[PDB]
Formats: C-alpha cells, structure tokens, sequence
C-alpha cells in the first residue's frame, strides 16, 4: 500500500511535469505578452492622448 | 521499501516545491492581467475619447 502510494504521487509528479513543460511555453508566451501588453499601455496612453 | 519510502517522502519534498512554484508564478502573471486590465481601462478611455 504504501509502495502504491509513492507510485501514485510519482503519477502526479509526471502530470505535474508535463503541466510544467506545456503551461511553462505558454507561460513565457505570456511574457513575451506581458512585454508587449508594457508597450500598448504606453501606446494606449500616448493614443488617447 | 524503508528506502523507497524516503525517496517517496523526498518527491513530495519536490510536490510541495513544484506547486508552490507554479502558485507563485500563477500569482505573478494575475498582477500581470491586472496591470493589463489598467491597459485596457486605458485603452477604454482612449476610445470613449
């Protein structure tokens, strides 16, 4: 029982990395973003003036 | 298994790391979307203007 315990929180651990891996791309997509989201605020200030 | 069972308390050493990571880098990109939302407002006043 406690062999499948540690088998079973290792099937989280592996979940979790592949959640690592895939939302991590997303996540420095949402840098790359945050950066231009930077730029547009500047532009949105600048375009109402 | 008494080894087993101390690397399987060492993993959830690594759980308890990688969702404290992700919980972080998660509230960072929400204050992200927060300085994106005050953009936005911005960008709602240039086109109210």
């Amino acid at each position: 029982i406690l062999e499948r315990q540690g088998h079973d929180k290792d099937l989280q651990l592996h979940q979790s990395q592949l959640e690592l891996q895939e939302v991590r791309l997303s996540y420095r997509q949402l840098q790359x973003x945050x950066x231009x989201x930077x730029x547009x605020x500047x532009x949105x200030x600048x375009x109402x003036x | 298994v008494l080894i087993l069972e101390r690397q399987g308390h060492d993993k959830d050493l690594q759980l308890h790391q990688s969702q404290l990571e992700l919980q972080e880098v998660r509230l960072s990109y929400r204050q992200l979307q927060x300085x994106x939302x005050x953009x936005x407002x911005x960008x709602x006043x240039x086109x109210x203007x």
